[PDB]
RNA sequence: AAGAUGAUCAGGUUGAUAGGUCUGAGGUGGAAGUGUGGCGACACAUGGAGCUGACAGAUACUAAUCGAUCGAGGACUUAAC
RNA sequence: CGCGAGCUGGGUUCAGAACGUCGUGAGACAGUUCGGUCCCUAUCCGUCGCGGGCGCAGGAAAUUUGAGAGGAGCUGUCCUU
RNA sequence: AACAGUGGUAGGAGAGCGUUCUAAGGGCUGUGAAGCCAGACCGGAAGGACUGGUGGAGCGCUUAGAAGUGAGAAUGCCGGUAUGAGUAGCGAAAGAGGGGUGAGAAUCCCCUCCACCGAAUGCCUAAGGUUUCCUGAGGAAGGCUCGUCCGCUCAGGGUUAGU
RNA sequence: CCGAUAGUGAACCAGUACCGUGAGGGAAAGGUGAAAAGCACCCCGGAAGGGGAGUGAAAGAGAUCCUGAAACCGUGUGCCU
RNA sequence: UUAAGUUAGAAAGGGCGCACGGUGGAUGCCUUGGCACUAGGAGCCGAUGAAGGACGGGACGAACACCGAUAUGCUUCGGGGA
């Protein structure tokens, strides 16, 4: 199944737009663990359009990832990165794209932390 | 909704303010009591 | 035997029984470990007070400290502050801020 | 609904008996110590079979 | 498949438990892009194309590491052995 | 005249308001009519599901037996005879 | 000493025990008074005493007298602490990610994405408020949770009119 | 006569604080020690808060600071479940 | 070894007894104050501006108490003697 994540289906999706963004920038984020599970479902998605490649593919992409520049200095978006960077990088690999590590909780709520880095 | 002390810093002054009590005769008796009992805060 | 005391930080009694009986029996290489993983955010006031526990045990009598079994943890409401809150319909019902005593006595095997 | 009569002393503290927390599984980290808790990485090091990703 | 949490049940690297990746099933129903007809709005071809949430079958590619805790030594009277 | 800490107020019987009648008048009427804040975080016993101990003369895993407990318990046509 | 009696509300009578103060002397206290807590002691009760421990300066006895003379019940009064109960509630309304600060960060700061009002949730200025403004430190308390933060605390600074 | 729930409401910066538009209502709050000798110094802790060290007769006397009861809240327990 | 059997103990937690504690301020004493009175004195201040108050004054900003732009004080006459 999919998980609630006690937000709006449309506050979902500006949820996960944002943090699979995120991994391109950052390569590894410490969200909350099911912030951390749920977010594997949709970059390992989002990877596997990266292989390709098309002029379709990255029209299919652009939806998932939002114009943040990724690298200063070069002016890459984060949609740049994934063609040139990454997808030159996995084309070993097939599945399991970014693996995830549980962290302990968090102080103020006790939420269990996640870090989540891509391999 | 509304309640009772709209605030007036002029209509507070005027009712129940000092020359209204050195008015009357009966306003003055209010500063009798006022100043017999001792208060600090003579009529409002 | 070594005692350390608190006296007076704001937590209530029954929000730190909870995290002491994990404690109470347990060792030096046992609870300081545990405490500070329970998560239970009354934890860092004990662990505070237990390490500290020890290194009165250290400075004061040189008991070789990591050697140490917890005898004694219990735990008391101290001087409670009172507050009014407010509530609707003119009710104003109070708030019990309460306070603890954490007495964690240290001793030899 | 207004609570008919107070709880004794007694029936106060049997409501206490599955109210008390537990204990987490912890293990050591076999690089550092001590402890860890069970399958997620530590404070201590962060090491975490083994890659020491702080 | 179960479920409020506990519980049950499938499982923990002589592993398919879950996610991904493939091959599908069903669903939507002709993607972008390109060329052509049309002044044009649009249509046509590439092409049942494109896109796919839990649905199936493969794949260790990811996460199920480390490890810890609990748990017996079987009373004695009699009857038969 | 089961059932408002399960619900609805349509009438009776709160104040408003009329009509007939009665009283000198305030008002009155089991004579009628239009409108008229239905509050409660479940303590205990109950009930219905889920768990944790312990016991079952050693600890364990499967399958059971059934003392006992419930559920089900309705029938109409039609054709032949 | 013999004989008989000896339930009891409303009530009548009688006898007592207590507490505080005064009056006679007589008598305990730093070698430890009162009060407190304990204890298996004594009289018919109200009640007394003794040993221990705490307590650190007053106190009982007898004999009379005075009385703010005795507590379980006033939906009494005040204060404290429970119960419910780790329960209802946490006051409409999107944040997320990186860095920094610090002992500690989801709630503090900065940046970048995103989102809401936009005939108001914008600005300007009355009614009022009287420093809530700015800086520099803190952080116990008030913040319905933390909290390095604040309209909180401190210490300074802050309002210039012939129109 | 009272000895701080008494005695004036006020032994305490009281007709204060607060409550009211306003006339008005109107609290609670005594005691370190003989004197500050009010805890230099070391250890934990960010800091309160402690443990040693000294101070004094006492520090269990250390900021509600003499006495400290009970409700309550604990922790150990001897015997019962 | 099996059968047929009688009873102990276990305590997640709790009951009572005791020991050591903590919030709580109450009985003790102790008053800084009050309450009743007695014997005496005083029984009136104010346009030469009163009773009552605001603004203020200190090397120290708050407040109490004293005081008034001569402002935490000024003369003078007495008491007083570190």
């Amino acid at each position: 199944s999919y998980r609630k994540l006690g937000r709006t289906s449309a506050q979902r999706k500006a949820m996960l737009r944002d943090l699979t963004t995120d991994l391109i920038i950052n390569e590894r984020i410490e969200t909350t663990e099911t912030r951390a599970k749920e977010l594997r479902s949709v970059v390992e998605k989002m990877i596997t359009l990266g292989k390709r490649g098309d002029l379709h593919a990255r029209r299919q992409a652009a939806a998932y990832i939002r114009n943040e520049v990724a690298n200063e200095e070069n002016n890459q978006d984060a949609l740049q990165k994934l063609f040139s960077d990454i997808a030159t990088r996995y084309e070993e690999r097939q599945g399991g794209y970014t693996r995830i590590m549980k962290l302990g909780p968090r102080r103020g709520d006790g939420a269990p932390m996640a870090i989540i880095e891509l391999v | 909704m509304k309640r009772t002390f709209q605030p007036n810093n002029r209509k507070r002054s005027k009712v129940h303010g000092f020359r209204s009590r050195m008015s009357s005769k009966n306003g003055r008796l209010v500063l009798a009591r006022r100043r017999r009992k001792g208060r600090k805060v003579l009529s409002a | 035997q070594a005692k350390a005391v608190a006296r007076t930080v704001r937590i209530a009694p029954r929000k730190a029984r909870l995290v002491m009986d994990l404690i109470r029996g347990k060792q030096v290489g046992e609870a300081v470990s545990i405490l500070n993983l329970t998560p239970r955010a009354a934890s860092p006031i004990i662990e505070k007070v237990l390490k500290s526990a020890i290194a009165n045990a250290e400075h004061n009598y040189e008991m070789d400290a990591n050697n140490l079994v917890i005898s004694q943890a219990f735990v008391d409401e101290g001087p409670t502050l009172k507050r009014f809150r407010p509530r609707a319909m003119g009710r104003a019902s109070q708030i019990n801020k309460r306070t603890s005593h954490i007495t964690i006595v240290v001793s030899e095997k | 609904a207004v609570p008919f009569r107070r709880t004794s002393k007694m029936k106060k503290r049997l409501r206490r008996t599955h109210f008390k927390l537990n204990v987490p599984g912890m293990t050591e980290c076999p690089s550092c110590g001590e402890m860890k808790l069970s399958h997620r990485v530590c404070k201590a090091c962060g090491s975490y079979n083994g890659k020491d990703i702080n």
